[PDB]
């Protein structure tokens, strides 16, 4: 949710967008129930 | 099936502990409910099929005896506490025995039926569980199902 | 723990008050309610229990001699006021320091032993919040104080 994506910014002060953006984007879902990040969301940090 | 008279009698009692509509007979919506507080546990799967099996009618509360009927089959198949405590030592990846409390909350909150957070975090409040250390989920299955 | 010389005559004194039948003996009924208005509260349980224990064989209806010898083993220190406090706040479902009428008039006619309804209206009449649906669990208390 984008509650989510102001949470993170929230939690988000040391390190740097691009670092920030890489290390979501790049995160994997490893178990089944867990689900992958939507494209949606990583255009909502980029523009917070 | 066999029922005795002191079951009978709990079943008459928990047949209207929230019936605050004063109707005397239980809705399927706290039907459940009334499954878990006692003592038995029914799949929220489980439970929508015995809704349907018995709504039919579309009253929205359960006729007794079928209530009855319903429960003594529930205590024809009961669910194994070691079973639980394999499927727990299964989830448990170290084998110490202990597991973190915020993957357990995890699990609960997303894999299949979710969970309140608000349930979960009664179940650790509650269950003496501390979320930085790890808790020995035996001690936990052997208080909850005491039986 | 056996009971002073003093004791024992006060408890002779509030026999005879309820000494309806004159001849030194009191009924179970009878007993009952001596030992629920003497301050001690046996829950029905525990005065069928006592009764049972009695099984009124001595004598058929029980005299003071075996209500002496009851309470030599059946004092009742569990009585205390911080207790009544605190098993009024769990049993307030709402928790906000208030316990509904509705609720408690409906746990105490179905959970538990069956309640008659004059005594209820009873309580909610002498809480005097019989109006608002929801009596105050603190000031309950207060004059749970004195009972």
């Amino acid at each position: 949710t984008d509650d989510d994506a102001e949470a993170i910014c929230s939690m988000c002060n040391a390190l740097t967008t691009a670092q920030i953006v890489k290390v979501l984007n790049l995160y994997t879902p490893v178990n089944e129930f867990e689900e992958r990040v939507s494209v949606s969301f990583i255009r909502t940090i980029q523009m917070r | 099936d066999q029922l005795t008279e002191e079951q009978i009698a709990e079943f008459k009692e928990a047949f209207s502990l929230f019936d605050k509509d004063g109707d005397g007979t239980i809705t399927t919506k706290q039907l459940g409910t009334v499954m878990r507080s006692l003592g038995q546990n029914p799949t929220e799967a489980e439970l929508q099929d015995m809704i349907n099996e018995v709504d039919a009618d579309g009253n929205g509360t359960i006729d007794f005896p079928q209530f009855l009927t319903m429960m003594a089959r529930k205590m024809k198949d009961t669910d194994s506490e070691e079973e639980i405590r394999e499927a727990f030592r299964v989830f448990d990846k170290d084998g110490n025995g202990y597991i973190s409390a915020a993957q357990l909350r995890h699990v609960m909150t997303n894999l299949g039926e979710k969970l309140t957070d608000e349930e979960v975090d009664e179940m650790i409040r509650e269950a003496d569980i501390d979320g930085d250390g790890q808790v020995n989920y035996e001690q936990f299955v052997q208080m909850m199902t005491a039986k």
